[PDB]
């Protein structure tokens, strides 16, 4: 609450200036799916230092994802329809074909490293016996050390079916997320010379 | 001239030996930094940033952990950063092939891209498998083979940004397309349109070409403009010819598919519209203040530069050099065949080229001096209205204040009587002129600066300073020096001890004594003390009142007048510091005028200063002042009162009660001192047990107490300069003052070309790049109305203010205080006095042809009266041409004008001014042929109903080697040395009014008078500032305007 | 003898210009204070008093919380104030619209007061919704606007 | 780029006339060899040379060290000596105050200011004042201006020349450091050449340096370089001005329209500094007030003059030196 | 607002005459009515920008 | 408001109330266990309030 306070109190969304940086409103709105389809963003996933807290604005670079871009092109040399001006995707894993321990699991490691530091600080003001406080930060263990072992078929395999799926017909739009912070979708209303679009 | 370079490249020659590789990362072991990586830091910010060749190399994800980038700053030691960047550094290895071939070269940039991703990707695992596939010979060749061994078209590389710690998303990425051949290029360039966002430049780096391929539309405006700063220099050095290391030719960026914006910023770039600057170009913000310049550039565009600009916006596909530009390509295309070049060209010839902008986004607000009359014509404009300011960016007060050193505040003119002789019948005459003067008090004119100007708030700045220069720092003073009197009154409250002579204090523990407290008096006080032990003996170096004697201040409300002059003297023995008043507290001792009976009051020195009586009647008012001055010429031996109203009847009557009383005579002598209020009009008494006898005791003419008999009546007093915020075109009629306000700074050069029928000088200053206002400040200036409202030609010169918008008026942030009243140097002030008393003389006499300056400035022309009368002016140094061409009736004939009687121009209605006389040449040297100068100037005169003023400088002696203020106007020996020139030199007085009255018949000498000081004052607004204002009315005195008007 | 004046105002000529209004408040971030805000502290006492525009300025509850007024005393480092009232006075954001013409001034007394409640009241409320209600050209006009557009006969 | 002492850094060499006459045959000759040089710009070879090697990055890495050797260490300085005048120039943005005369500081708490800003000019004007400085007074020893003198620098685009020239001063008494240019920012007061009639501009050491004309025509280049002597002759004692293109027909020129005007004749001498840039055949007029007359006014062979009287065309210009590797 | 703050500025009822013109009345009034039949027309209605 | 200020000025009494009631069992020292089944208590009042 100290610092929330910090947080919320340049604004709860905002919006791109024409050519340059972000354009935090000083309000405080509740957020809706209204807005999402149009204008402003969620505040709380733009990604510039808050001098405050660096504490909320450290728990969000934390939810970046771990992509690439792999624009289909064997779904164009076949010739199918795509809305955009070029196609484009955006598939969730890598290989680590080669990698010693997989990697895209070691990242989920850091997660549950820094995310469990969090779980403690709870425990210091309701402060529970050591048994109560021992046997959460046991059940991280678990939950992490599964990971490990989808990492392997999440990666090499899961990974396929999907460059696949964005060469498909009927497939026709770009879905790009990486980078949360600046990513709105695309308007293609069917207008009339009379009547309503 | 077509300009000289050299193909140098840059990114090719910056890749290491393969054999060697192994050193330039890892064995970089043995050494440790410092100098190569540079790091500053301006205080949240920051910005380390490796260099060369580990710039252009991407942090690998997971190995962009380990505590270097996690040490973000939070706080940073010198120290860590120089030991843990080591720490980092040292651990980066990239896979090769030691080599024997000596004409080998490493391929860094793509190597160690794999590096990055983790040999996951293709282009990394063939760089695994086989290693020696990056040892090239011969650059494209280097990729080449990783495109044969993929069957891929196109690599790309992601590039990450400048700083290290700056862990955010990349703005753009570059790509690598396989392409060998010439007929190769055509192709990827063709098939690129039809495709989001991207863009070439110009040439190649490895001879292989790469696209840019940008995020989202808005960050490409950033980096299109990053670039086409960068080129607009290099073609500022081919343009006066010089060897250039850098090489592209042309590094302005070229828009394949594009947007919109982009091509408006294209075509403004590739025709080269600024002019040179080097003023620290801000390359934050760059983008938009560019693109600014842009929009006004098209609103300017004569038919021929429009069609141009509105091509390039329309086709924005094809680079514009121009024809020696062009050349440079020619030159090395063919000193090497096969080498790749952007093929679609289009070539200039004349441009054409106008205007140039003078651009630069630094600091600091731009003062103009517009001129009057340039190349064009305007005839009936609008108004343009600005108005309303705000309290936070301008603020304006009504001061002035001002700023000298410790050693200008305290000083005194001192001044001696002259007659011998007080006359029974102008003894009555002179009583009835102080008692008709005395019930029809001062001008009230006079009186709304009185009370205004104050050496309070005046000299409030100078000791504030001071007083915090001691709460930190400090070193020396020594006990004695006008300094150590300075701290141990203005700051302080507490006392400032001494040790060992120089040290002055010097530590306190932290405790901080609290500011002192003075009261629009204690410094006329301090001031005046200083006077008196100086006026005691003249020779320098004291200020400590020798042990065990007592000097005693007398006035209405004393202290801290004297809790400051004691704690002065503190360290030497016994010293009594006194005081008496109608008002005092502890220690002074309460007490009312005209004191009893009882009261002994003994001393050494006395300084007397009370004034308290609404008295009524002019009687008991001279009945008070005259027996203070008796209860103190017997109460102390070197003694000094204060008399108010120095009018040469109660002046005169005071030197005669003590005359005729004592031993028969006493030696006086009244004195002016800085801090005293410029203009009060009131001097002090200073009275001396003499010698032998005094020669002349009385005041004959009395021009110190002359000030005080100049303000005579009110008629219409008030002027309360006020503000504007309105422009008419040449329409006359605007009460003295200044206006402040704002404009849009695509009317701000309107505005500009018009303030000049007003003034001369003028601030203006934009707030930030977007705001697009430009408050302007311009104060009105009479002696420039006299030249503009002439005839009717308003002409001006519009076309090149117009060169500045939209940046050009310059940027500044914070508050800006701007005063009602100026400052100017007391010799400034003294010819506007000049004027004031002569613009009197000529506009009342009858007829008259012209009026003829001989010798100065074009300056002098104000008192041209009227406007339209013809006005000469003779002197052989002055421009010409335009003025006198744009009929604002004047001609200067550069003959130096010859005065030597021989021949001389007259004949009828002729005024001549001589404010010169000092010489042709700077010297004035010539004072005894001065004399005869002035002898065979007035001699030879008998063109009827001609009337000439003259000027002087006399007096000297009494003036000077008693002064002791040597503030601005001091002289040497007998010269007199004023603001510029060389000394000048007196010409006895006598003399003058000994012959001429002979040869001559006319010579009336008048001074200068408070009248003038006032209006003159009133007009341009501009107050004085202590110093000047004691120096003041001495050196006004002696320089008699002699008006030689007869037949 | 008819003494003379000058009928120059002050509490309506110290409101920012709207379109700049931006600087004054929340980009004062670049620089840093020091001359302003002026502090005395006779020795328990003290006197923290910031100034113009930031004089005659309520603070909101709530965000009248923060470590700056939370800092009592108890002790003060003239290191701290400095860089901790920069802390707070960064944080403090009133809506508003930029403007195109140069004969606007911000109303600053009303429009920063329903920052203050935290626009539950009507008359900050109807700030909200058009917040283009502050941006007057001639005093008086100001509040008329405020007054027509509510039926109210008086705000406190 | 090259190394010297601070003390090599500051220095010039005086000229002096040596004709007496100015005879009309050869002043008609005079006038149409710099007529006919103007036209065709000089050797286009010899320009490569001017644009290349600076003043501005070769004194680069003296002041570079001399700031460091601030940011910690260092001890006296002396108010005055060279050395003071080249630290409060140089290096530092803030100012250097002075304890006891020889402590020259000494001590700043932790918040170290930022370099100063040269640019290509700055280490020109300075080493010109020193040298009007001394050109009054051979007798070394002084550079703080005497109290309540003002000098007043011209120039296109001024400060920090006077930044820096003024906070050298900044200790003694009170002295105004103006200055005058057509792309000026405050304090320096713009205002564009040849000037409005208004302008009273007054002082007791005028340093003029103005170039910004195009111009075009010879006609027109003469009559802006003359006039800017007369315009600086009349407003101080002894002031230089800056003359370009010292053809012996231009500024023997100038002599004469001085001499023949004010009392009968000026003492004139050209002179040449270090800091202006290797070879920029630019010189400089210094004029004053004379003592009586003067025996040799004018410039019969005129050897200074001459080195900008050599370039003539251009042939086969290039060279660009550059490697091989065989 | 800030249209409604300066429309009832001008008044919230005109009368037609003066043999052509209006007469906007600058005060801020109700209807009500009972005013129908006279020399008020509601002035939201006259289309005078 | 997004979220209601009249309860978020309660939380504010119960953040600094029960930071009295650490001081009594530092005195008095009872064993986890107790000290923190009260602390918890505390969070389900407030949480009402809400």
């Amino acid at each position: 609450p100290v610092e929330y306070g910090i947080f919320i109190q340049r604004g709860a969304t905002y919006t791109i200036n024409a050519a340059g940086e972000f354009e935090f409103s000083g309000r405080n709105e509740k957020w809706d799916q209204s807005l999402y389809l149009s204008e402003h963003f969620p505040a709380l996933f733009s990604d510039v230092p808050l001098a405050g807290a660096n504490t909320i604005i450290a728990i969000m670079r934390l939810f970046t994802p771990q992509g690439f871009l792999r624009t289909d092109d064997l779904a164009i040399a076949a010739n199918f329809p795509r809305a955009s001006r070029n196609p484009q995707t955006y598939i969730p894993y890598t290989n680590q074909r080669g990698t010693v321990t997989n990697e895209f699991a070691s990242r989920f490691r850091t997660i549950v490293a820094t995310l469990a530091n969090v779980v403690n600080e709870r425990a210091v003001q309701d402060d529970m016996q050591k048994a109560t406080r021992s046997c959460t930060k046991q059940w991280l263990r678990h939950l992490e050390t599964q990971f490990d072992n989808i990492a392997v078929a999440h990666t090499d395999h899961l990974s396929v079916v999907y460059a696949t799926m964005s060469n498909f017909m009927l497939n026709f739009t770009n879905n790009f997320s990486g980078n949360h912070a600046t990513f709105k979708p695309d308007q293609y209303v069917i207008t009339s010379p009379e009547g309503s679009y | 001239w077509h300009y000289t370079s050299i193909n140098n490249d840059t990114r090719v020659a910056l890749d290491p030996k393969p054999n060697q590789i192994r050193t330039i990362t890892k064995p970089n072991t043995v050494p440790q930094l410092g100098t190569d990586y540079l790091y500053t830091f301006n205080s949240r910010s920051h910005t380390l940033r490796l260099l060369g060749p580990f710039q252009y190399f991407n942090f690998s994800e997971t190995d962009r952990g380990h505590p270097l980038f996690r040490l973000p700053l939070k706080y940073i030691p010198a120290d860590e950063l120089i030991d843990n960047l080591h720490s980092w550094m040292r651990s980066v290895h990239l896979l090769h092939v030691r080599s024997e071939d000596n004409t080998l070269r490493y391929n860094w940039m793509l190597g160690v891209y794999a590096r990055s991703t983790n040999y996951t990707t293709p282009v990394g695992q063939l760089v695994v498998n086989a290693p020696a596939i990056l040892n090239y010979s011969n650059p494209q060749d280097a990729f080449n083979s990783v495109f044969v061994a993929l069957g891929i078209d196109y690599i790309d590389i992601p590039i990450t940004n400048s700083n290290i710690f700056d862990d955010s998303s990349t703005p753009y990425n570059v790509r690598i397309w396989h392409a060998p051949t010439m007929t190769e290029v055509n192709h990827i360039l063709a098939l690129m349109r039809k495709s989001t966002l991207v863009s070439t430049h110009s040439s190649w780096h490895w001879n292989v070409l790469h696209t840019f391929h940008y995020r989202s539309e808005s960050d490409m405006i950033d980096h299109f403009a990053a670039k086409i700063l960068e080129d607009w220099r290099q073609k500022e050095k081919l343009d006066k010819g010089a060897l250039v290391e850098a090489d592209r030719v042309i590094q302005r960026l070229i828009p394949l598919s594009s947007s919109t914006y982009v091509q408006r910023l294209a075509a403004i770039g590739a025709l080269y519209p600024n002019e040179f600057t080097e003023n620290v170009l801000d390359l934050s913000r760059l983008s938009t203040a560019l693109l600014q310049l842009s929009d006004t550039y098209y609103q300017h565009a004569n038919d021929q530069l429009r069609r141009l600009y509105r091509r390039m916006y329309n086709d924005s596909r094809t680079l514009y050099m121009t024809q020696r530009h062009q050349e440079l390509l020619l030159a090395q295309i063919t000193a090497d065949p096969n080498i790749l070049l952007y093929p679609y060209t289009y070539i200039f010839t004349t441009i054409p080229t106008s205007m140039n902008y003078i651009s630069n986004t630094g600091q600091g607000r731009i003062k103009h001096s517009l001129t009057v009359t340039g190349a064009t014509e305007h005839d009936t404009v609008a108004d343009i209205v600005l108005g309303q300011t705000g309290e936070d960016v301008i603020t304006i007060s009504m001061v002035e204040p001002m700023s000298i050193a410790v050693e200008d505040m305290y000083g005194y003119v001192l001044d001696t009587p002259t007659r011998d002789i007080w006359p029974a019948d102008e003894q009555i005459e002179q009583k009835g002129d102080a008692v008709a003067l005395y019930d029809t008090k001062t001008s009230r004119a006079l009186g709304m600066f009185n009370n205004t100007v104050r050496i309070d708030d005046l000299l409030s700045p100078l000791l504030s300073l001071v007083y915090r220069t001691y709460i930190k720092g400090d070193t020396m003073t020594m006990t004695q020096g006008s300094l150590d009197h300075l701290t141990l009154c203005a700051a302080v409250d507490s006392d400032i001890t001494f040790v060992g002579n120089r040290m002055i204090a010097p530590l306190p523990e932290g405790y901080i004594p609290k500011p002192m407290h003075r009261n629009n008096s204690t410094m006329k006080m301090l001031s005046l003390y200083v006077a008196l032990k100086k006026l005691e003996n003249f020779a320098t170096n004291s200020y400590l009142m020798a042990p065990d004697t007592s000097i005693i201040l007398l006035g209405a409300e004393r202290e801290p007048a004297v809790n400051i002059l004691r704690r002065f003297n503190r360290n030497v023995s016994n010293v009594r510091i006194i005081g008496m008043g109608d008002r005092a507290v502890e220690p002074n001792i309460r007490v009312r005028v005209p004191f009893p009976i009882d009261k002994n009051i003994s001393a050494d020195f006395i300084i007397c200063d009370i004034n308290s009586y609404e008295d009524q009647s002019f009687e008991s008012m001279f009945s008070e002042t005259i027996s203070v001055v008796t209860t103190c010429a017997s109460a102390a031996t070197r003694a000094l009162v204060k008399i108010n109203h120095p009018s040469e009847y109660m002046i005169n009557s005071v030197i005669e009660r003590l005359s005729q009383l004592g031993g028969v005579f006493y030696h006086t002598a009244l004195l002016k001192t800085a801090s005293q209020n410029p203009y009060s009009y009131e001097t002090y008494i200073y009275i001396t047990p003499i010698a032998a006898a005094v020669r002349f005791p009385f005041y004959s003419n009395s021009a110190m107490i002359n000030r005080y008999m100049t303000a005579v009546a009110d008629d219409e007093m008030p002027i309360i300069p006020s503000i504007h915020t309105v422009i008419k075109g040449h329409s006359n009629t605007y009460s003295p003052g200044l206006f402040c306000g704002c404009v849009d700074v695509q009317s701000a050069p309107l505005a500009l070309s018009q303030l000049k029928s007003y003034c001369s000088e003028a601030t203006t200053w934009r707030v930030d790049s977007d705001d697009n206002l430009v408050n302007i400040i311009a104060r009105i200036d009479p002696a420039r109305i006299a030249l503009e409202f002439r005839t009717r030609s308003n002409t001006s010169a519009y076309h090149e203010y117009q060169r500045y918008v939209p940046n050009g008026l310059g940027f500044k942030v914070r508050k800006t205080r701007e005063f009602r009243y100026m400052h100017r140097e007391v010799t400034f002030i003294h010819k506007l006095m000049m004027y004031a008393l002569i613009r009197e003389q000529i506009s009342l006499t009858e007829n008259m042809t012209q009026v003829v300056s001989i010798g100065g400035r074009n300056l002098a022309d104000i008192s041209v009266v009227p406007l339209n009368m013809k006005y000469v002016v003779i002197d052989p140094a002055t421009r010409i041409e335009t003025l006198t061409q744009e009929k604002k009736n004047i001609e200067v004939q550069s003959r130096p004008f010859q005065f030597d009687a021989a021949n001389m121009d007259l004949e009828n209605n002729s005024i001549y001014l001589f404010i010169a006389v000092i010489m042709n040449e700077p010297n004035g040297a010539a004072t005894p042929a001065r004399m005869q100068m002035d002898k065979i100037r007035n001699v030879a005169t008998a063109m009827l109903t001609r009337t000439n003023c003259v000027a002087y400088i006399s007096f000297y002696e009494a003036g000077i080697i008693t002064r002791l203020d040597q503030s601005t106007a001091h002289k040497t020996i007998g010269r007199l040395k004023v603001a510029n020139y060389v000394p000048v030199d007196t010409l006895v007085e006598a003399d003058v009014t000994l012959m001429l009255r002979d040869i001559g018949i006319t010579h009336e000498i008048i001074r200068p008078s408070t009248p003038e000081l006032i209006d003159a004052c009133s007009n341009y607004g501009i107050r004085l500032g202590s110093t000047g204002g004691a120096v003041l009315d001495v050196f006004n005195h002696y320089s008699p305007v002699i008006k030689l008007v007869r037949s």
